[PDB]
């Protein structure tokens, strides 16, 4: 599943950039 | 295996616009600046051999260095792209380099395939003249140096085509 | 469709950003004025 | 052939855990609040059907609204989770049910399948009976109610279970 592996990864790095944006607000 | 080629360089130099119009061959006005990053497979032949490819797109803009990065790693060669009417692109090619090598963890960094892009030379009103993206690329490793545009389709092929003998290179 | 029910996803988790993005130059073109 | 269900509820009622249970059979004390939405397939066998049920989880924070709505359209069957020991998570079932009507657009929602879920029964203090939850379920659909615990495992299967029932029931209806 290297695509959706890579994909995954990459969903699971935005959804990290949000839980830090939303910690500060 | 797989030829993974990443393209950094500021907000706006036509990154997207570059790997739309060579993977699909479309070429948009108003395109989105990246959120992040972004991958197309692409496959080729290069001097009579198959490859398999895929073209990372990255974001140009500051903001989003922390979703870049990470991405970095495994990169086979790398292509550092500027827009010929934006001198503080060109300017800023040094800046990408270095963070690229930062954080892509790459054995012998002194030796890593970057190519570089002058795009948009569809703009007749030129901030960056090509004998001094030349006389750069010559004086800060001997990269190969193409010039574009993604809006015409000039020369699009040819630079990841050249990326994929570097990556054959070595 | 895992895989591309995955980038729906992703999308719209970028698309989040962009409006969250948006959110913050209301509030810091708020401090300005 | 594939199931689509989908949990909905407040941030914090086990939502996630629920699906871990099922899934996985772990339990996080530590568990993150879902950012967005998750999905998750699942094989087995209900009543002689072999089935795939993919479970979609979103995030309950009122924020993140934006971020799960797109993705209620498709879904066969809908689990609305509160929290026993939460009486505010309870209350707002019926907003959660509304929601799901008009994002998902579903027409005919006096047929559609929800299957209800009160979580952490393993909590002693509790602050929802048994009794007024099924009152509420009887009165908004007449829909099967579940007493779950993602923490001890307490009718996590049979919950998710009686949801593909409830779609077969009903793809059954032609
Ligand atoms: N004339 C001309 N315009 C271009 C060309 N490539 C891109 N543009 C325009 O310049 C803008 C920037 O293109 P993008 O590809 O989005 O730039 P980018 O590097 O992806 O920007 P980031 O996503 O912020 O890194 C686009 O809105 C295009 O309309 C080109 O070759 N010639
Ligand atoms: N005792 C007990 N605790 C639970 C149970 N389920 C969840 N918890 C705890 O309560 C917290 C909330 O669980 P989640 O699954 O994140 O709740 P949620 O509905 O997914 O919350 P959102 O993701 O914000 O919608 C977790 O950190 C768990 O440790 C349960 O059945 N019993
Ligand atoms: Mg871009
Ligand atoms: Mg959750």
């Amino acid at each position: 599943m290297d695509d959706l592996a890579q994909t995954k990864a990459i969903k699971d790095q935005l959804q990290k950039y949000i839980r830090e944006l939303e910690q500060a607000n | 295996s797989l030829f993974k080629v990443i393209l950094l360089g500021d907000g706006g130099v036509g990154k997207s616009s570059l790997m739309n119009r060579y993977v699909t061959n479309k070429f948009d006005t108003q395109l989105f600046h990246t959120i992040g990053v972004e991958f197309l497979n692409k496959d080729l032949e290069v001097d009579g051999h198959f490859v398999t490819m895929q073209i990372w797109d990255t974001a140009g803009l500051e903001r989003f260095r922390s979703l870049r990065t990470p991405f970095y790693r495994g990169s086979d060669c790398c292509l550092l792209t500027f827009s010929v009417d934006d001198s503080q692109s060109f300017q800023n090619l040094s800046n990408w380099k270095k963070e690229f090598i930062y954080y892509a963890d790459v054995k012998e960094p002194e030796s890593f395939p970057f190519v570089i892009l002058g795009n948009k030379i569809d703009i007749s009103e030129r901030q960056v003249s090509t004998e001094e993206a030349q006389a750069w690329c010559r004086d800060n490793g001997d990269y190969p140096y193409f010039e574009t545009s993604a809006k015409d389709a000039t020369n699009v092929a040819a630079a990841f085509e050249e990326a994929v003998r570097r990556v054959l290179a070595t």
